[PDB]
């Protein structure tokens, strides 16, 4: 099976900075020239909300803030700039293989 | 438009089993794959398996293999996750997916009784 | 496209 581990575990951000998420897979998560990685966002008491699929596809509805990048087994989620509404736990899921796996999440806070 | 409406939160009984479910609108079930997911504050997120609606066609995790039952009904549009033989462990918050995985339901927590 | 590509088809 595919393992996803996320660094940071999390990370405190000043308001109107870039941070960055990264994910490692422990194998390739291509076909066919895509990435089969998703993040996604949630906040307590909530379903987690899709913010980019298949590597740098920006979900519909969610702000251009948001930008994913990466192949193979290296992955970024990256929030430029940083606001305030964007405190939460970040996920990543990696739908190549089945079972499909996701990270262990990253908890962003603002400072 | 589209809306995945769980049923409510469970307390079970250990050994018991339980039936949770998952009702679309704005969307035709037997269009897509339903996914079910499993959240634990500890153990975070795990995917339980996906069915078809279409032709009841089932993959499950390994892990969940003797313990998740998905079934699905195109007319109701909705789907369901029997969780059988429940412990501890299976105390945890459970969604349903579509769309791929782009749209999911407000999940259901299933809380176990010592 | 969310549909098409948020899982592997």
């Amino acid at each position: 099976d595919i393992v996803l581990t996320q660094s940071p575990a999390s990370l405190a951000v000043s308001l109107g900075q870039r941070a960055t998420i990264s994910c490692k897979a422990s194998q390739s998560v291509d076909h066919d020239g895509d990435s089969y990685m998703n993040w996604f966002q949630q906040k307590p008491g909530q379903s987690p909300k899709l913010l980019i699929y298949a590597a740098s596809n920006l979900e519909s509805g969610i702000p251009a803030r948001f930008s994913g990048s990466g192949s193979g087994t290296d992955f970024t989620l990256n929030i430029h700039p940083v606001e305030e509404e964007d405190a939460a736990t970040y996920y990543c899921q990696q739908t190549n293989e089945d079972p499909y796996t996701f990270g262990g999440g990253t908890k962003l806070e603002i400072k | 438009q589209v809306q995945l409406q769980q049923s409510g939160d469970e307390l079970v009984k250990p050994g018991a089993s339980v039936k949770l479910s998952c009702t679309v609108s704005g969307f035709n079930i037997k269009d897509d794959f339903i996914h079910w997911m499993k959240q634990r504050p500890e153990q975070g997120l795990e995917w339980i398996g996906r069915i078809d609606p279409a032709n009841g066609y089932t993959k499950y995790a390994p892990k969940f293999q003797d313990k998740a039952t998905m079934t699905a009904d195109t007319s109701s549009n909705t789907a369901y996750l029997q969780l059988s033989s429940l412990a501890s462990e299976d105390a945890a918050v459970y969604y349903c997916a579509t769309y791929g995985v782009a749209y999911w339901g407000q999940g259901t927590l299933v809380t176990v009784s010592a | 496209n969310a549909y098409n590509m948020s899982i592997r088809r």
